[PDB]
């Protein structure tokens, strides 16, 4: 996967025309076979004991296909991005849509554990398009397939990420969710398109494969070993909070495109936004500012 | 119910309202209503007590009731104030913290008796707390602390706490126990009852064996500390149940007796420390209706012998004096004769339900021939709450149908009976049958084990009254009473029972046998059976009668008769015909590495075939123990990626050996979060429930539980003097397993495993010792084979002991010179060296001279 991510993006200019699109129904239904990462349940069995092998080299293979995936989606787009004016309306059909959704609306949960590096590559497409939408005319062909139902539901489920808010020293310890997004030290690898994490194990993944004997199961990695200073604490919390100087971003795409007539806008955002707004105007000024950070 | 509520309406504000009324009625009131319902505020109260914010007021409810309440009373409540207070202290802050100290203060002052007699237990434990200071901090009476600690002996209050479900103070006694424990061996006092504990410990960790694992673990390593105690000398346990056949029909005298050994026993128990609120209400009926002979008060109030009776438990006294004058009738019901369901009706429900309801719904039969007069028949108010409870009641009541010897009541029975007993099994549900199907014959056999208990003292009595055997009435009766009997129509309560194979063994042998002795004696009745008994003796774990049976019936192929030879001290032929199956057939390879293994052959099922996952509990298990670190990375590099186990045994073995490796790292963190990793399994999976009869079938667990305790012992110990006085504790501590071999074999093996890793000095120096020690056990423990090789390998310390050594195993061996010849040469050797013991020249030369004259003229 990796290595076909540096095949899609080497010099896109028109090469890649449909070889985008098959491209992407399989990945996105590549996706669709592996379930069991992202949805896993939220709270632990009192009765489930943690005595077992406690070996990390199958979970290693499981989350690596997942955000590698994420990432060639969002390779995907940004190239489709680079193409010329009319060109965008061959690609979108209801067939390459619908697929998605059934992506989109698996990362974000609210039933599941989160999973941090999906989020902004789930983020991104959902970018990307509403950026790509404005630009070249004659919207998703006068939104051929967009559906109201469809739309609102992928703009509802983020109304639940602003509410999450990233306290700066909490962000690698383990809790639970909606209080903030804290990006578990079990998977923390750069992806591909950008470097999210400081990737205490980036040099992990050359220790299960051997490199003698020519094998197929991997060299057994041990969940003990993997991962002193705070200031990783502020890079990664840093590099988390741009994602919402994102989600703001996508809001100004969607209230020009659709001019209020759909049901979006009237969902009141600025329920939303002010109770987002008066919230750092309560907590910037009383237990912030000057702790030089 | 308030503070129970459903919390359709919520409103915690209540609860705090609700202890302002019962902090003032008790301001206000009558002595007895001051008792009165004092089980239900302790319960009412401390499940306020236990909420949060509220916890404030409930202390300031407690320190009033300590003041006056009573002094013969706070015993049934303070154990649950005290156990709580010391669990929580981290949660006390600045203030709850405080009114501690007022409360303590006054039972210092206020009670100088209670805690120091009456709950002897209570002042150790709180004075055992250094961080309280009440030793350090307040009064001088620490001296009554020296005082009182030596004299009572603790072993019997934690057999008595541990029986109460209350997470917090059976969380408690465990806490203490270790910390008690630990200070004995360090003094090694007492020797011994110390086998109560241990019969208690391993109930709770069956009781919590689902819930609760972290406490369920700490329930597990407390017994370690014990450390097998050599079952030659005293078995102990106890035999089987309860059913105290007391004769309750007439004998007016006789009915009493059961009557109280009811009330203080199965309800005053059950009533006091179970939570059923509205269940309560006629909990007290039934005891009023039995106290309805004592009831009238100045009877029990005044007249000496009116009474005279003690009726009550030291403990049940509470609920006794409160209700003698209560009599609340609540006997309103609707429709209980008209609504009678008969005839296997609700057996339907309960195969499709079901233990509980099956016995449950049975109260259909209490409710038709009970509740008139007589003296019982007021229980049916008693099942009338609905239980587990029903059960013990149940022969009680399934007796006096047929008692009676009006006729149709009798033959209702066995309706549902040999529905019972005949379900046509093969059920698809497992669920649902594999557990109510065992509740129900347990409930069912409980009324044939009662009969003949019954119908045994039932003629025994009357045997006192002798005319050999004449009765009119009796025959009906004991014509009856095999009629229960014949329900079980011979082999089909024995294959009830077989089919089933509960849990319970030896009956489960008994009618197995009986069947298989005397009625059928056919060829294919042989057949079976024969092979049930097998599996059977096998479960009992004395491999006598296993011998004794499988040698004379056996036949089948003459492989089998091969298989046999290994009990007969003849194995090492066997066991050499074993290995030709193996080298060449899915269960050869088990039988072999099984056998080799049983019979304490480790250097060979490491080095020898497993070079399936049936195999590898055996397998690692040995490689564990002989402890060879290089060969032992190979087997946890083969486990850990299996992608999945999903087997409770190589867990605990697995989790051993990636803690020996860790010991090699020197990381002791490390190897505390294995060892203690093992323990939440070999707690939590591997316990078995409760009696389980034998103690001896328990060595295999506990035997692989004690050596632990040592492998995280040893390697806790820090340096040098701290290290080499360490193993003498180790070494005291070995007494105490007994003189067998098998079970010293596998603990001092261990030992061994990690004297070698560690690969420090001191280790060293020990690991000579070892060795040696493990020939002596070899040598006059019967096997030379074993010896020979170890006493071999310390030859390279070559200790001045370790030639004569072998000169001793030899001359155990047929040949006599060769051994002599030794001693011969040693003796003249420490000749004109002028050195050493002096002491020993003597011992050469006992041992040389003895031999110079049995051996040679």
């Amino acid at each position: 996967v990796a290595l076909m991510y540096q095949i899609v993006q080497f010099r896109p200019s028109a090469t890649h025309n449909l070889a985008l699109k098959d491209c992407f129904l399989f990945i996105c239904d590549l996706i669709r076979i592996y379930h069991h990462v992202l949805k896993v349940p939220i709270h632990e069995s009192n009765m489930n004991l943690h005595v077992e092998p406690q070996i990390f080299q199958y979970e290693l293979i499981d989350y690596l296909i997942i955000s590698y995936s994420f990432d060639l989606l969002e390779g995907i787009l940004r190239v489709l991005q680079s193409h010329p004016k009319q060109t965008y309306m061959e690609f979108f059909d209801e067939n390459i849509l619908k697929s998605f959704e059934f992506v989109y609306k698996l990362a974000l949960t609210i039933s599941y554990k989160p999973m941090v590096n999906v989020i902004f590559s789930a983020v991104e497409v959902v970018n990307i398009i509403t950026s790509i939408i404005l630009n070249m005319d004659n919207s998703s062909d006068l939104k051929s397939l967009i559906s109201g139902s469809w739309w609102r539901d992928c703009i509802t489920r983020l109304y639940a990420l602003l509410e999450k808010e990233i306290k700066s020293g909490d962000v690698y310890n383990e809790n639970v969710d909606t209080t903030t997004l804290h990006m578990s030290k079990y998977h923390d690898f750069f992806g591909l398109i950008r470097n999210i994490g400081d990737n205490e194990l980036g040099g992990l993944i050359s220790k299960l494969i051997y490199t003698d004997r020519l094998q197929s199961v991997p060299r057994v990695i041990s969940k003990e070993d993997i991962g002193t200073a705070p200031i990783i604490g502020y890079k990664m919390e840093k590099w988390l909070l741009k994602l919402k100087d994102e989600v703001l971003n996508i809001f100004e795409n969607l209230l020009m495109i659709y001019g209020d007539d759909a049901t979006i806008v009237n969902g009141e955002m600025l329920i939303h936004s002010s109770k987002f707004l008066s919230r750092e105007q309560a907590l910037m000024i009383e237990r912030y500012v000057g702790q030089d950070s | 119910s308030d503070i129970h509520d459903v919390e359709g309406r919520t409103t915690y504000y209540e609860k705090l309202r609700v202890i302002n009324g019962i902090s003032f009625l008790i301001i206000y009131a009558p002595k007895k209503s001051i008792i009165s319902a004092l089980a239900q505020i302790s319960i009412c109260l401390q499940t306020g007590l236990g909420l949060k914010e509220v916890r404030y007021e409930a202390f300031r409810c407690w320190h009033l009731l300590v003041r006056h309440l009573n002094d013969e009373e706070l015993s049934t409540v303070i154990d649950s104030l005290i156990a709580f207070i010391l669990q929580k202290w981290s949660e006390f802050n600045g203030k709850l913290r405080n009114i501690v100290y007022s409360i303590l203060d006054t039972l210092i002052k206020e009670k100088s008796d209670l805690i120091l007699k009456l709950k002897p237990y209570t002042t150790l434990a709180l004075v055992g707390k250094p961080e309280l200071g009440i030793l350090a901090r307040d009064g001088q009476f620490a001296r009554m602390v020296n005082k009182i600690r030596s004299t009572t002996d603790l072993i019997p209050i934690f057999a008595n706490n541990l029986k109460s479900s209350n997470k917090y103070v059976i969380n408690q006694n465990l806490d203490d126990i270790e910390v008690y424990l630990r200070r004995k061996q360090t003094e090694r006092s007492i020797d011994f009852d110390i086998t109560l504990v241990l019969g208690a410990l391993l109930d709770t960790s069956h009781k919590f064996r689902n819930l609760d694992k972290d406490l369920c673990e700490k329930c597990a390593k407390c017994i370690s500390m014990i450390g097998v105690l050599d079952v030659t000398k005293h078995e102990f346990k106890r035999t089987t149940y309860s059913e105290n056949e007391v004769y309750d029909l007439n004998d007016s005298v006789q009915t009493i007796k059961f009557l109280i050994w009811v009330i203080n026993d199965i309800l005053v128990p059950a009533f006091w420390q179970s939570e059923n609120p509205s269940k309560q209400l006629f909990v007290a009926l039934v005891i009023q209706e039995s106290l309805k002979y004592c009831g009238l008060s100045s009877e029990s109030w005044d007249m000496n012998h009116k009474e005279l009776y003690p009726n009550e438990a030291k403990l049940w006294e509470k609920f006794n004096s409160v209700s003698k004058t209560t009599i609340y009738p609540l006997l309103s019901s609707l429709y209980l004769a008209q609504s009678w369901k008969e005839y296997v009706p609700l057996k339907y429900p309960s195969n499709n339900f079901e233990g509980y309801k099956i016995w449950v719904k049975r109260f259909t039969l209490d409710l038709l021939k009970t509740g008139t007069t007589e003296n019982h028949p007021l229980h049916v108010f008693s099942s009338l709450i609905r239980g587990s409870l029903s059960n013990f009641l149940l022969p009680y009541i399934s007796l006096d149908i047929i008692i009676k010897a009006p006729y149709a009541d009798i033959l209702n029975g066995i309706i549902i009976e040999f529905d019972s007993i005949f379900t046509c099994n093969l059920e698809g549900m497992n669920n649902l049958q594999v557990d109510s199907l065992r509740m129900c014959y347990e409930s069912i056999f409980r009324v044939f084990e009662y009969c003949k208990k019954w119908a045994t003292e039932f003629k025994q009595n009357y045997s006192k009254l002798h005319g050999t055997f004449i009765i009119k009435d009796t025959k009906t009766t004991n014509m009856l009473l095999r009629i229960d009997e014949f329900l079980r129509t011979t082999p089909s309560d024995l294959l009830a029972q077989r089919s089933l194979e509960t849990d319970s063994f030896e009956r489960s042998a008994l009618y197995l046998e009986q069947c298989y002795r005397q009625n059928p004696h056919d060829k294919n009745q042989n057949g079976q059976l024969l092979k049930n008994l097998q599996i059977t003796y096998e479960e009992i774990g004395d491999i006598d009668s296993l011998d004794g049976v499988l040698r004379t019936f056996a036949t089948g192929n003459l492989v089998s008769k091969i298989e046999e030879l290994q009990y007969s001290e003849n194995w090492k032929l066997a066991q050499d015909c074993f290995n030709v199956l193996g080298k060449f057939d899915p269960k050869t390879t088990t039988r072999m590495l099984k056998s080799m293994y049983d019979h304490q052959l480790y250097s060979q099922i490491i080095s020898n075939s497993s070079f399936v996952k049936e195999w590898y509990s055996i397998g690692l298990e040995a490689a564990n123990l002989e402890g060879n670190v290089q060969t032992l990375k190979n087997w946890v590099e083969q486990i850990e990626s299996l992608r999945n186990i999903d087997d409770r045994e190589v867990l605990l073995q697995y989790n051993i050996a990636k803690a020996l490796i860790a010991i090699s790292n020197e990381d002791p963190l490390r190897t505390q979060k294995y060892i203690h990793n093992s323990f939440r399994l070999i707690g939590t999976n591997f316990i078995t429930s409760s009696k389980e009869t034998t103690l001896l079938k328990k060595q295999n667990l506990l035997m692989k539980l004690h050596s632990l305790y040592d492998l995280s012992f040893l390697s806790s110990a820090k340096d040098k003097f701290e290290y080499k006085s360490n193993t003498t504790i180790l070494d005291y501590r070995m007494e105490r397993i007994g003189a067998d071999f098998v079970p010293n074999h596998y603990i001092l093996s261990m030992r061994k495993s990690f004297d070698q890793l560690k690969m420090n000095e001191q280790a060293d120096a020990d690991l000579g010792k070892t060795f040696f020690t493990l020939a002596q056990l070899a040598r006059n423990n019967a096997r030379l084979d074993i010896a020979s090789e170890s006493l071999m390998h310390c030859l390279e310390r070559r200790l001045p002991q370790a030639e004569l050594e072998f000169a001793e195993i030899l001359w155990k061996q047929g040949e006599n010179d060769r051994a002599l010849k030794i001693v011969q040469e040693i003796h003249e050797k420490y000749q004109e060296n002028s050195s050493v013991n002096a002491r020993d020249r003597a011992a050469v030369l006992l041992k040389f001279t003895e031999w110079l004259d049995l051996s040679n003229n």
